[PDB]
């Protein structure tokens, strides 16, 4: 939803500087994946924003 | 005292300029030949071509 | 940047066209100052415990 | 760790800043002494069943 900004030139976004807590929030969401996108091994992913670290 | 001084600020002019804001690379290979971009100069306002129906 | 650089023209017409001007947007870089609080470092304390000051 | 080692400074102000003396912390490895309750091994107890003490 943030990637929606910058329109077509949104691939220019390289990294997402964030705090440790958001990362754990995402990890928590990956541990309890609603849809089947994550597995025991794929839960821990630093690059989550379409390959953006 | 810095206050008692005369503060000057770096001034400069970038030699470049904004040129566009939309990805327009949509020609030939870019569109797998969907949109063709040729340099074909033709006379008149119409370039018609008749084919058997 | 020039907005209406490309304009639809009629080769069969001769009418006045609005004139465009060249603007100059300005970028800015603010300066930040940082310091260190006074650090009490007397040579007597270090020597008393055989430490090079 | 010298806390607040870096602080904002105003180049246009002369406000005094409190000093920050250098100090060192100490770690402690406590010595734990352990023993075995006296073990009774009467040779008679094993001699009666003819087993080497």
């Amino acid at each position: 939803a943030a990637q929606r900004i910058f329109g077509d030139r949104s691939t220019d976004i390289q990294v997402w500087v964030s705090h440790s807590s958001p990362l754990f929030d995402l990890y928590d969401n990956a541990l309890a994946n609603a849809e089947q996108l994550y597995v025991f091994g794929t839960v821990n992913v630093r690059a989550d924003a379409f390959g953006r670290p | 005292a810095l206050s008692d001084l005369q503060v000057f600020n770096d001034w400069a002019y970038k030699t470049m300029s904004e040129v566009l804001d939309q990805q327009v690379e949509l020609f030939n290979g870019a569109t797998r030949g969907a949109i063709i971009l040729r340099s074909a100069g033709n006379t008149g306002d119409l370039s018609e071509a008749a084919f058997w129906a | 940047k020039i907005q209406g650089l490309v304009r639809p023209r009629d080769p069969y017409s001769n009418a006045d066209v609005a004139a465009k001007d060249l603007r100059q947007l300005v970028d800015n870089t603010i300066k930040v100052a940082s310091g260190t609080p006074p650090i009490n470092i007397p040579p007597s304390m270090l020597r008393w415990i055989q430490k090079n000051p």
